[PDB]
RNA sequence: UAGCGGCGAGCGAACGGGGAGCAGCCCAGAGCCUGAAUCAGUGUGUGUGUUAGUGGAAGCGUCUGGAAAGGCGCGCGAUACAGGGUGACAGCCCCGUACACAAAAAUGCACAUGCUGUGAGCUCGAUGAGUAGGGCGGGACACGUGGUAUCCUGUCUGAAUAUGGGGGGACCAUCCUCCAAGGCUAAAUACUCCUGACUGACCGAUAGUGAACCAGUACCGUGAGGGAAAGGCGAAAAGAACCCCGGCGAGGGGAGUGAAAAAGAACCUGAAACCGUGUACGUACAAGCAGUGGGAGCACGCUUAGGCGUGUGACUGCGUACCUUUUGUAUAAUGGGUCAGCGACUUAUAUUCUGUAGCAAGGUUAACCGAAUAGGGGAGCCGAAGGGAAACCGAGUCUUAACU
């Protein structure tokens, strides 16, 4: 299976096993899930009848008032009373599998191939940092939207990328289950094949 | 494939029962635990083993045997662990090397369980008449 | 996630006030009282949609029986004559025709006779 | 809501025992 | 936290091949003389817990 | 897990392995040589932080509107599209932001260099006694006195002190290993009253702190102590000149302001219970969960001049609320005056079963490393073999002298 360049006009090799499979949307549902859940913060808390401020004198006697019975003025059938099931901080992170985190990037990879939304170009840079460069390349190669993978992280392409929302730009190690997806187009170096290709095999 | 466009697997994600919340739903009022007794309270319950008071299972029979410390730090080795060591002598630090047994294991036993086909050396290992049958036969050596 | 309540509460007590439009006092205003009455008009409508079915088949059986009666035959023995003559006309029809076209009935009553001597 | 019940006040007749 | 082991019963039950656990029968501690010989020759071997008991004893043995 | 345990309820190691971090020294002493290593104050220079700050890009026309940041058109900045504000939603209006700069004075940290104290190195010697150990009583060790090692000591005792002594879980021998009865020592670890920045599938005024508000206040209590309620006019006060009724009132009606005053300060929205005014229909010979099925008449509105829609409902069939709890409730058993708001199967970690996904005789890593949701890390865990109390044997094994 040969990928096809637009810059150069060349063919690039690469693996049946790692662009030529089939959508495993199941599995890519599960790594894309874990992916979301790894970013929950998870910090909140409200206050248990133990923990909201209050003296622990029963409000009124057991018998003879008249009043339903009550026990503490922290109840959570009062107001101001405690939360009955109140929230502490969560970590909502997920185990996933090397091998089914691995397999779902394998699934994205080949549908971006299938949906040609995967570019494959010899090589990506500017002259200088400014995003009015970047920004014009980008009109030219014909995508608003889109996720650039590049060998070395070159300081130029990254500074003149920051300030378009909807450009990102990363290396071939820093590359997750979500901007393969979330960005319309992805375009990745030639290196940056031969940099993933290796770390999924 | 986009992020509005997954979804996950036929009866992978089933809705979690909730308790308490009317009619409808079939676990409305008692939510499932039915009408009084120590079963419906919250925290309700008879601890592990409990019969009623009847003298429970556990107790009403006898203790038995002892804890052996030699079985704890003895091992037995399948035939099909012999090809995972590197280097083709089967020594009692070879097979730790390559994760087969403990590293407090100071016993080890080759028993009749896969199919070894190379030469193997097995050394300083007791061997069941099944492996020395196995072993030899595909032609491996012995020495105690 | 915190939820509040409010707008879904509204929501469902007003459905259920709406279907108690015209009830007396408590019955038309007030939630607990509406709730009652909206379950118990429920429960009568559907008892009453049989109940319906025996009301109008006893009204016009007590119709029949007076038009037979005034053209000289019981209601027992003239629907036992329109069976012998294979008249199948059922008793909605027989007690419509019996206001409407009195010609027409003493006609069926005439058949009912003839059937029986 | 309700306001905070009385302390036990003088009461006119003693409860009927019946025993 | 880790579920405790039943600790009495850890001592007084083994998991067998199939899942099943085996004990030490009842009634052969003391009190002899008046058994028969039979009746003690038969109690010697170790039993399989019954079905009924199976839950309580899994129950117990959560790592068993 | 091994153990401990009215062997109950429960309690619960260690060895060893993977990591973070890593550092060793001094006195119990005399002499030689000299103050030579190094930690501490002490000023004095050097950088680099902190405590004020400085500069900081780029937009106009038109449409709707009270107002434009919105729509539409055509431009421009971007190492700055973090965020906030501005008469509705602004990269280019404002404050910022990226980025680049800044200290007279004081102070932190890290190097450099004088001063003061401190004493290295080498040779020879020394090697912590009411102590170890013991008896009695307790306590601590996962270990409840048990077969119970080990540690601490209230009480009574009491060694050997290197040819010696401690430990190796009763105890003895052997062997191994260590040197008590003197002391010092950074890092990895714990915590946040408090300070700055930043973040949230955290709350949004009965929530969130008790407290968004002059709240630990009002108020309660002799006192310790307890402890509320209460947020929002508008873009801007432009917060209503003046006139009129009234008590030189309250309150209101005009006028004027405003996009809006049914935004007028008792002020955004303005629900429900509850209370009224108006209109239509019913209702003063009529018995009960008040509805429901049938149904006349009247009023109103229509899109056949006609049926249909709406309101009412004479008369009539049927008909004893709801919840709870019960063998069974119209029950004269329980609970609810009504409304609105809040109010009850959760969370963590283990374990088992089901579904689903991955991989498959393999599966998977934990801590941690890593800026890395990657990658590394396979320490471990579960599985591929069982039988036996166990030694042990092993597709068998146990039982038994041996099994048909
Ligand atoms: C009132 O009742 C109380 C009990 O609650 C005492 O019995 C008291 O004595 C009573 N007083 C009278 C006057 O009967
Ligand atoms: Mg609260
Ligand atoms: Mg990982
Ligand atoms: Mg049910
Ligand atoms: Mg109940
Ligand atoms: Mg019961
Ligand atoms: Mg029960
Ligand atoms: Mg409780
Ligand atoms: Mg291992
Ligand atoms: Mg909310
Ligand atoms: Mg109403
Ligand atoms: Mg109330
Ligand atoms: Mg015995
Ligand atoms: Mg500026
Ligand atoms: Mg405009
Ligand atoms: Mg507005
Ligand atoms: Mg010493
Ligand atoms: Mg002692
Ligand atoms: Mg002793
Ligand atoms: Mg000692
Ligand atoms: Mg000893
Ligand atoms: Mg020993
Ligand atoms: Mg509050
Ligand atoms: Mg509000
Ligand atoms: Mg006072
Ligand atoms: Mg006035
Ligand atoms: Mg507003
Ligand atoms: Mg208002
Ligand atoms: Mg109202
Ligand atoms: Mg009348
Ligand atoms: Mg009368
Ligand atoms: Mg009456
Ligand atoms: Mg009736
Ligand atoms: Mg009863
Ligand atoms: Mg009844
Ligand atoms: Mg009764
Ligand atoms: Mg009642
Ligand atoms: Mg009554
Ligand atoms: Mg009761
Ligand atoms: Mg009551
Ligand atoms: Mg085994």
């Amino acid at each position: 299976m040969e990928l096809v360049l637009k810059d150069a006009q060349s063919a690039l090799t690469v693996s049946e096993t790692t662009f030529g499979r089939d959508f495993n949307e199941a599995l890519v549902h599960q790594v894309v899930v874990a992916y979301a859940a790894g970013a929950r913060q998870g910090t909140r808390a409200q206050k248990t009848r133990a923990e909201v401020t209050g003296s622990g004198k029963k409000p009124w006697r057991q018998k003879g008032t008249g009043r339903a019975r009550s026990g503490s003025i922290k109840s959570p059938i009062w107001r101001s009373g405690g939360v009955t099931f109140a929230a502490r901080p969560q970590d909502h992170s997920q185990k996933v599998n090397k091998k089914m985190y691995r397999g779902a990037l394998k699934s994205i990879l080949s549908e971006l191939v299938r949906q040609d939304r995967l570019i494959v170009v010899e090589k990506f840079s500017v002259e200088a940092p400014k995003t009015k460069l970047l920004a014009q390349k980008l009109k030219d190669m014909a995508l608003e939207d889109v996720l650039i993978i590049t060998g070395e992280l070159d300081e130029n392409l990254f500074l003149a990328a920051r300030n378009l929302h909807k450009v990102d730009v990363r290396d071939a190690t820093g590359i997750d289950p979500v901007s393969l997806i979330a960005f319309d187009k992805v375009v990745m170096t030639a290196d940056a094949v031969k940099q993933v290709e290796e770390m999924l095999a | 494939m986009r992020l509005n466009t997954l979804s996950p697997a036929e009866g992978s994600k089933k809705a979690g029962k909730r308790l308490g919340r009317g009619i409808g739903s079939g676990l409305g009022k008692t939510g499932g635990r039915g009408h009084k007794g120590q079963k419906s309270r919250s925290g309700g319950g008879v601890r592990r083993g409990f019969e009623g008071g009847q003298m429970p299972l556990y107790r009403r029979l006898p203790k038995f045997g002892f804890t052996s410390r030699k079985a704890a730090i003895t091992a037995e080795i399948r035939l099909s662990d012999l090809a995972k060591v590197e280097g083709g002598v089967v020594d009692l630090n070879t097979l730790k090397a390559a994760n087969i047994i403990g590293i407090q294991i100071e016993f080890a036993k080759v028993i009749l369980a896969g199919e070894v086909t190379t030469p193997v050396t097995v050394r300083g290992l007791r061997v069941t008449k099944g492996a020395r049958a196995a072993i030899e036969a595909a032609g491996g050596k012995i020495e105690e | 996630a915190r939820v509040k309540r409010g707008v879904i509460a509204r929501a469902r007590h007003k459905k259920i006030l709406k279907q108690a439009k015209g009830y007396y006092g408590a019955r038309s205003r007030v939630y607990r009282v509406a709730f009652q009455a909206v379950i118990k008009a429920g429960q009568y409508a559907y008892r009453d949609r049989r109940q319906r079915k025996r009301q109008f088949r006893q009204l016009w059986i007590a119709r029949i029986n007076a038009a037979a009666r005034q053209n000289g035959i019981s209601y027992s023995k003239f629907i036992n004559g329109l069976k012998k003559a294979s008249v199948e006309i059922d008793r909605k029809i027989l007690a419509d025709i019996a206001v409407f076209d009195k010609v027409a009935f003493t006609a069926l009553v005439e058949k009912a006779k003839a059937a029986l001597a | 809501g309700k306001p905070r019940p009385y302390s036990p006040r003088p009461t006119s007749h003693p409860r009927p025992i019946r025993v | 936290p880790k579920i405790k082991t039943v600790r009495g019963a850890a001592k007084r039950f083994k998991k067998t091949g199939k899942g099943g656990f085996k004990h030490k029968h009842a009634n052969l501690r003391h009190i002899l003389t008046k058994k028969a010989t039979k009746r003690k020759r038969h109690l010697r071997p170790k039993a399989m817990v019954s079905k009924g008991d199976l839950g309580l004893v899994i129950a117990c043995l959560p790592y068993a």
